[PDB]
């Protein structure tokens, strides 16, 4: 039935918690009906959207308002919440109902008088009724029943109040807060709201994230409130924690220009990184003499090395395995080698052990990723054994990314002479732990370590991120070869040298950048952050204020 | 333009990165 | 001095928040960020006291 | 999944309750809420749905008893500095104490 529009002003407030407070002003962030909002009136079953929550009110009796339905598109496929107001009680049920909402026959049967359901078994709550009548016209003439319906996470909450009002076909002023009449732990998805009039009028509004300053009197009753998003004066009250503001100028907030658009720019690289030559090399060096391969001037798709079968580990250090695809790198290396398999932990940046100390060490910072896969085949052949392991070093803690294959004599201190027995001659050991197709540590885990050096120097390896155009003269969210930031881009007209990629100011912050495709130099000017203060003549004089940026 | 004395003019002439920082 | 402290990198992998958020995941970035907040807050408190 | 709310407990461990002691300093546990202080009869009109209170800044202030639904006021155990009043020890070793 036909709509109309009005406003609330003094409604939408409810007790946000189950806590008793008195004689205080309490600031809370929750879903509330904004004080000045457009409330839609309907004549008195239209289906309305359900967003964060719904404000409902109507000066009508239970003989018309027989209940409400909340849920997703109503069907037998998903559960819906049916709230019905009976003569002496309220019955609430959740189920895959097609209908079930009749409760009164007349003529309107085309979408009614049907009772289809499934395995309800979901919070069939019953209580005293939501709607209580008055002694005819011995009250204030009609009773505006108010409800708030919330759906947060596992709970559907109902707040309400009665408080009879002076007769008017509109919403009242004054002030009243609603109480949590019902609190139901229902894991239900609600996207649509429908009334049950079985056909006056009713009002519907929507809740929004707002911070309110609530005033509790001596009896712990909310008697008033301030909506912080209503205006500069309300904002001032909320920052000062007072419903009265003295004459003067106050600092309340911070102005900020939003970027709106975004810019993504990378070097025009069409080459792909030769990861196949690393991970599918089939020829893996021993850790004793690990193979260092450099990757450059290519696009690095790392997701294919992560979202892939057969890998036993993919441990990233200093970087996320799901974000590295959006990063630019310089001088990327891939260290390829074979270890016993139970030694995987020894190639972590900070662990100890013969591998960590003598064969292959990573630096404390090590930005990079350690990737390994079982591959028992090819390497662990029966009768085979091809994996040198360095055991005796003389010194200790070789060095990060260092390699030692001199194969000398481990003087044990037994005597300063050249020999084998008692001299521990031969730094590696021939008895490689191959134990073909048996035991533990039978040489599974081919290892590739990706070392990601992150310099401000020109990117040579970039992920598979599509570039876009420039905007200029507007505050934007930009990314120039990984140089992420926000600001206004303009031509710099600066004398950059041929080898310089970007510049910095006296504070050593990025001042300008070179565009990777056009090679032009753009200045980066931070967008306005201003600062907002409010000039108040005194609330005992006027509620008019001026705003200074 | 500035209604300053000769001495005041000498005094004014002689004496000589917005990361959330501002000056009022 | 107050400005220079922004580049201190107080035990974090980077002095720049954007280079942490774009690099590490949610629970990881929080650790690096807490280090920068602690240091920057201490630097600012020192400034105000002076 | 263990959610902890100021809301009435729905699940409790296998603990044995005790009698309620009011005008004494006691170590209390109300539905998992613990603290130390004196529990006096309150005149706070808690609403039917309210379980715990708060003062102008913090602290429970008052609690509803889970069995009697009585509202109790919680006050801290008395405390204060202790100062020793003395003449010089080269005169006397008698002292007085201020609480
Ligand atoms: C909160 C809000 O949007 N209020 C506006 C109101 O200011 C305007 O006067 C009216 C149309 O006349 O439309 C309402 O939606
Ligand atoms: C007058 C009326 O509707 N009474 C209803 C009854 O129809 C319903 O079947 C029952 C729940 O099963 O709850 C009662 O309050
Ligand atoms: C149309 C219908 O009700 N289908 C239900 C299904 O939703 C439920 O999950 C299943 C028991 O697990 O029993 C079926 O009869
Ligand atoms: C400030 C205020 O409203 N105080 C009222 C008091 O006048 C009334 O007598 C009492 C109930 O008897 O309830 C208090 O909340
Ligand atoms: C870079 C490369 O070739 N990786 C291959 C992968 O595509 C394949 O799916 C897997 C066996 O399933 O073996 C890896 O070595
Ligand atoms: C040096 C340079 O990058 N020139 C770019 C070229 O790479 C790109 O392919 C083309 C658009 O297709 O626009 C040119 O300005
Ligand atoms: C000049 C003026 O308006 N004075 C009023 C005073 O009469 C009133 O009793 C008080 C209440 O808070 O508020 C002041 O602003
Ligand atoms: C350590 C010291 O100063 N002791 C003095 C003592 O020499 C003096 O004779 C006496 C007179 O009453 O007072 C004491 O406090
Ligand atoms: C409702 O929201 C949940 C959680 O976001 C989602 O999984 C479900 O598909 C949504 N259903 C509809 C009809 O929007």
């Amino acid at each position: 039935l036909p709509p109309a529009y009005t406003n609330s002003f003094t409604r939408g407030v409810y007790y946000p918690d189950k806590v008793f407070r008195s004689s205080v002003l309490h600031s809370t962030q929750d879903l509330f009906l904004p004080f000045f909002s457009n409330v839609t009136w309907f004549h008195a079953n239209p289906v309305l959207p359900f967003n964060d929550g719904v404000y409902f009110a109507s000066t009508e009796k239970s003989n018309i308002i027989r209940g409400w339905i909340f849920g997703t598109t109503l069907d037998s496929k998903t559960q819906s919440l049916l709230i019905v107001n009976n003569a002496t009680n309220v019955v609430i049920k959740v189920c895959e109902f097609q209908f079930y909402h009749k409760n009164n026959k007349s003529w309107m049967e085309s979408e009614f008088r049907v009772y289809s359901s499934a395995n309800n078994c979901t919070f069939e709550y019953v209580s005293q009724p939501f709607l209580m009548d008055l002694e005819g016209k011995q009250g204030n003439f009609k009773n505006l029943r108010e409800f708030v319906f919330k759906n947060i996470d596992g709970y559907f909450k109902i707040y309400s109040k009665h408080t009879p009002i002076n007769l008017v076909r509109d919403l009242p002023q004054g002030f009243s807060a609603l109480e949590p009449l019902v609190d139901l732990p229902i894991g239900i998805n609600i996207t649509r709201f429908q009334t049950l009039l079985a056909l006056s009028g009713y009002y519907v509004g929507y809740l929004q994230p707002r911070t309110f300053l609530l005033k509790y009197n001596e009896n712990g009753t909310i008697t008033d409130a301030v909506d912080c998003a209503l205006d500069p004066l309300s904002e001032t009250k909320c920052t000062l924690k007072s419903f009265t503001v003295e004459k003067g100028i106050y600092q309340t907030s911070n102005f900020r220009v939003q970027p709106t658009e975004s810019i993504v720019r990378f070097p025009n690289i069409t080459n792909l990184c030769p990861f196949g030559e690393v991970f599918n090399a089939t020829r893996f060096a021993s850790v004793y003499a690990w193979n260092r391969k450099r990757i450059s001037n290519c696009v690095a798709d790392y997701s294919v090395l992560y979202n892939s079968a057969s890998f036993s580990t993919f441990k990233c250090y200093g970087v996320s395995p799901t974000k590295l695809n959006d990063l630019c790198f310089t001088n990327v290396y891939a260290d390829s080698f074979v270890i016993r398999g139970d030694e995987v932990r020894q190639i972590a940046p900070g662990q100890t052990g013969k591998i960590a100390d003598y064969n292959y060490k990573l630096p404390d910072d090590f930005t990079g990723c350690v990737i390994a896969w079982n591959s028992n085949n090819l390497d662990s052949k029966v009768g085979g054994n091809y994996n040198y392991l360095y055991r005796l070093f003389r010194k200790s803690n070789l060095k990060p990314f260092e390699r030692d294959i001199s194969t000398e004599i481990y003087q044990a201190g037994s005597t300063p002479c050249n020999g084998v027995k008692g001299f521990n001659c031969y730094f590696p050991l021939q008895p490689y732990g191959f134990q073909p197709t048996n035991g533990v540590g039978y040489q599974p885990y081919r290892v590739v370590v990706l070392s990601f050096e992150l310099l401000h120097a020109p990117a040579t390896v970039c992920g598979p991120k599509k570039s876009t155009n420039l905007v200029k003269n507007k505050c934007v969210n930009f990314n120039f070869n990984g140089l992420t930031g926000t600001g206004v881009l303009t031509e710099s007209n600066k004398k950059f040298l041929p080898f310089q990629q970007f510049g910095r100011d006296i504070a050593d912050t990025t001042d300008a950048v070179r565009d990777p495709q056009t090679l032009e130099i753009l200045d980066i000017t931070p967008c306005s952050f201003g600062g907002v203060s409010v000039i108040t003549p005194g609330t005992n004089t006027s509620n008019q204020v001026a705003v200074l940026y | 333009p500035s209604k300053r004395s000769f001495i005041e003019d000498l005094l004014f002439n002689k004496v000589t990165k917005f990361n959330g920082l501002t000056v009022l | 001095t107050l400005v220079k402290q922004l580049s201190s990198n107080f035990g974090a992998i980077s002095s720049v928040l954007n280079d942490i958020l774009s690099r590490l995941d949610k629970p990881e970035a929080e650790v690096q960020i807490d280090r920068l907040i602690t240091g920057r807050l201490q630097s600012l408190q020192t400034y105000v006291t002076q």
